[PDB]
RNA sequence: GCAAAGAUCUAACGGAGAUAUACUCAACAUGCAACGUUGGAUACUGGAGCGGGGAAGGAUUUCGUGCCAACGGCACUCGUACACGAGUUGUUCGGAAACUGAGCACAACGUUAUAUCGUUUUGUUAGGAAAGUGAAGGAACUGAAAAGGGGCAACAGAGAACCUGGGAUUAUAUUCCAAAAAGAAAUUGCAUGUGGG
RNA sequence: CGGGGAAACCCAGGUGGAGGCCUGUAGCGAUGCUGACGUGCAAAUCGCUCGUAUGAUUUGGGUAUCGGAGCGAAAGACUCA
RNA sequence: GUGGUAAUGCGGCCAGGUAACAAAUCAAUCCUCCCACGGUGAGCUUUCUUUUCACCAUAAUCCACCUUGGGCCUUUUUACCGCGUUGUUCGGAGCGGGGGCUCAAGAUUGAAAAAUGCAUUGUGAGUUCUGCGCUAAAGCAAAAACCUGGGGU
RNA sequence: UACGUCCCUCUCCAAACGAGAGAACAUGCAUGGGCUGGCAUGAGCGGUGGGGCUCGUCCCGAGGCGCUGAACCUUGAGGCCUGCAUGCUCAGGGACAC
RNA sequence: CCAACUGCAGACCGUACUCAUCACCGCAUCAGGUCCCCAAGCAUAGAAUGCUCUGGUACAUAGAGAAAGGUACACUCAGGGAAGUCGGCAAAAUAGAUGCGUAAGUUCGCAAGAAGCAUUGGCUCUGAGGGCAAAAUUGCCAACUCAGAACUGCUUACGGCGGGGAAUCCAACUGUAUAAUUAAAACAUAGGUUUG
């Protein structure tokens, strides 16, 4: 609801920033191995719980 | 409430009367402007007085002048009544479209176009 | 008919969260908080605990910001005791002191 | 329409009553109404000096 | 097998989702089924509601524009899905600053091979010297009087100075609005004039 | 408050609103159908019927007592399927 | 500091008070619903319907100053009788009548405020805060913060 | 190649689905009329009614009487009559046989 | 020194959305579970039950459609009426309100809604029950309830709503209690006694 501590709010903000896909030129770099993010999170599948 | 009612008393309905000073209503038919005779006949034949339609005696008088129908009475009426009767007449003569009634003054109705 | 909601972020019907229904100039029905009241200035509890005459029942900030007349009276012990209690104390003081003086004088006159 | 009929007393018979007599018209309300009427009348008579205090007190007790 | 919670019909727009033929052939007998929005019709919930707000829990699911591979156990032109871009405004609202409660246990002391143990609100630490500044007088210093150490524990108890209107958003509002503050108040700290003293 | 009686007391009409009182919603439970389901809607649920519903009542948050230990209107019940 | 016979107007330390506390009964204001009068808009209209539906709003904060419910003052003194509640009671420890002081809750007049909002002003029922002052071998949390007085300064 | 058979379409003595009995411009289908049956006297209008209201009249009133064995329904999972009346059909289409 | 006036200043964190037949827990968008506030009209005793204005919704795969056999929160049945079965299991059955009437037993409180009999619609009328404004008199007005009468009708016709009686065993009573096969006669209880 409305109440949360500022420390918890900042942790949630960091997670929101991390939840993004890989930019396209990373795949064009030389010797590249990354295709998908593979650390994507969905609010309905896995819970952070903090 | 103070006196119990009876069913047979619905035969006579007594309309309340003013203390003094006849009230006057006016209906304007300039914008729609023959028909005035029909309208006046309809009003004098349909207006109710104390219960009965048509025979209104002399407690209510009507007149048409300068495209304006006038009603003078010493009997307590409602301005809404002569809007209801006019809507009735317009429906019967099949012109409820493109014509409407609007209050203009404190005691006057006015016809208009849509 | 219309239905209302809480507006001050506390949603429980306790003795401190009392509300009233108000119709505004804009033709809507809202909820406004009802202020808490006070019982007023009283006589001491062991002496009867009666509400004192000439004093007003004011809450915290009102009592702080009001003037002295509202909470006291010009007599002695104004705003603490009532008129009958003051009269009884005056009479008791005088009579007890007189009895004490008489007894001590009698003792000294017997001694001398 | 039905309310005017019921004001004339038309649909309130034995076969239409469904709740108890006290549920429909409680007896405590009737008693309070009657006793207040009687006390008001007695006070008015005493004020208008039709009866005296001696008669008033006896009537007040019997009411 | 996909049967609890009664139920949908119609026209016009939209869309690749059609009125999709080898010909003969007027047409039916050779392109079925299903989708969104708007209008109309018919029903359901029935104020202990498939109504409008909050706590715990969740943490961007909110909003707009697109998209329709996978997922929404049938379907989709639609989505709490996917992509991009945005959104949360306070002297007074809730908390803290600043109360105490059932309670907890830092210091001190004691005990234990071992503190990672015990006592610690029935006024109340500890064999126990736990007070650090008012007024002062002749700008700061100096030191009289005050038994019983420090702290936490209630977003429903105590406490707590603000209300309406808005043509003000795509999404926030007792939080935004500008000199005619749309406006009208209340309260706190420090200063300045007036009056009284 | 009315009537009776020598007296002790007796007969009657109102007012009032008591109780681990009664019928009955919400709530808190779970008797029967030995119903339905029994590769379920569900690792205990559904329907009707049933117990109680001012009290030894129901419920939110905070706090306190655990592994040969805790807690128990006592069934070897319960202590994160 | 200062008026009134009075109830009571007005300009360190110590003792009390507010915070601060159950049930039932009965009865206000606010709000909701209904009815009666009007005004404005829309619906029905083969026939009937002086008709059916919707709307008619007033925040906080402030001035000035009538009701009804408690407590009290002064005057004239109550013969076991009087007062009073729906209800279980009050009186020489001061009933009732006359005149007053005060408290709580409302009403009214006005400033705000039409400059706003939308396209009137009267009855009856129901519900809160409020008042009616304060089961039991069960008997109604505390503190901060604040208020008044007694003294000295 | 021919004879023909099956599907699509229509009917119901058959029928879970297949299979069956039939028709294939045919009173075949549709609507209406008449019959046979069911219920029980329609909407509307009008001069007996316990009572009541206003000026011998004029009105409010449950019910009753008349028009009125009226009104409505009657083949549809499928009653009758063309040895009763009209309307629609306008080269039936496809696959096998091959 | 005291008040108002006036000037300037008024810091920190929360604030989107949800709160559930899709946003939380149950492996899931699961017929299970989850605290608080506001709460309209009519019938009616009514927060029972049925229907409706405002707000919300047409989402839970659909179409055609007479097999047997099933499930149901769906019904009827001639004559008989428990003969069925371990056993009236299951179903039926009683039913609101008002008047009259009510046994044995008993801790005098109850048993008791004991049992049982009667009435009830519609319409048109009559009587009783009050207030404030000037007298045991005049006007004006509100709100509903009860009782009595004439006329008239029934196909006994929404929903909702106890079947009753005579006995025996056990436990005095209200309560608790094996979450997921046992709700009892078990446990508790007031009362009684003993011990330190
Ligand atoms: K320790
Ligand atoms: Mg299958
Ligand atoms: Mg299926
Ligand atoms: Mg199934
Ligand atoms: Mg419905
Ligand atoms: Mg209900
Ligand atoms: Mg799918
Ligand atoms: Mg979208
Ligand atoms: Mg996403
Ligand atoms: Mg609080
Ligand atoms: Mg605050
Ligand atoms: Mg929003
Ligand atoms: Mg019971
Ligand atoms: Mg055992
Ligand atoms: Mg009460
Ligand atoms: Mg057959
Ligand atoms: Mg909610
Ligand atoms: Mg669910
Ligand atoms: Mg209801
Ligand atoms: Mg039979
Ligand atoms: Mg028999
Ligand atoms: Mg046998
Ligand atoms: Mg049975
Ligand atoms: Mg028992
Ligand atoms: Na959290
Ligand atoms: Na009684
Ligand atoms: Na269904
Ligand atoms: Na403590
Ligand atoms: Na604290
Ligand atoms: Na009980
Ligand atoms: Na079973
Ligand atoms: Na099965
Ligand atoms: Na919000
Ligand atoms: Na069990």
């Amino acid at each position: 609801g409305r109440f949360k501590p500022l420390a918890v709010k900042k942790k949630y903000a960091k997670k929101m920033n991390q939840n993004k896909p890989v930019p396209y030129w990373i795949r064009l770099r030389t010797g590249n191995r990354i295709k998908w993010n593979e650390k994507r999170r969905h609010w309905r599948r896995t819970k952070l719980n903090y | 409430v103070a006196v119990r009612a009876k069913v047979g008393s619905r035969s006579y309905v007594r309309q309340k009367q003013l203390a003094k000073g006849k009230k006057v209503f006016k209906i304007d038919c300039s914008i729609p402007a023959d028909v005035l005779g029909n309208f006046e006949q309809f009003f004098q034949d349909n207006t109710k007085l104390n219960g009965r339609k048509g025979k209104l005696s002399d407690k209510v008088r009507l007149s048409m002048n300068d495209n304006v129908l006038t009603i003078s009475t010493t009997m307590a009426y409602r301005k809404k009544y002569f809007k209801y009767l006019t809507k009735k007449f317009l429906k019967k003569k099949d012109l409820r479209d493109w014509i409407r009634i609007l209050a203009t003054g404190k005691g006057t109705y006015q016809l208009k176009y849509f | 008919c219309p239905r209302v909601q809480y507006r001050r972020r506390m949603h429980y019907a306790t003795r401190g969260n009392r509300m009233k229904m108000v119709r505004t100039p804009g033709n809507k029905l809202v909820m406004q908080k009802r202020a808490k009241r006070s019982q007023g200035i009283h006589t001491p509890w062991v002496l009867g605990h009666k509400r004192l005459g000439g004093t007003k029942a004011l809450r915290h900030i009102d009592a702080r910001l009001a003037s002295r007349h509202e909470k006291s009276v010009s007599r002695a012990y104004g705003g603490v005791l009532s008129h009958d209690q003051v009269r009884d104390r005056v009479v008791r003081a005088f009579l007890v002191e007189e009895q004490r003086i008489v007894k001590q004088a009698l003792k000294e006159h017997s001694k001398m | 329409k039905m309310k005017e009929a019921k004001d004339m007393g038309r649909h309130n018979g034995v076969g239409r009553r469904e709740g108890s007599r006290e549920a429909r018209m409680p007896s405590k309300e009737l008693w309070m109404r009657r006793l207040r009427i009687l006390r008001r009348l007695l006070r008015k008579y005493r004020a208008d000096k039709k009866i005296d205090r001696h008669v008033y007190r006896d009537l007040y007790m019997r009411a």
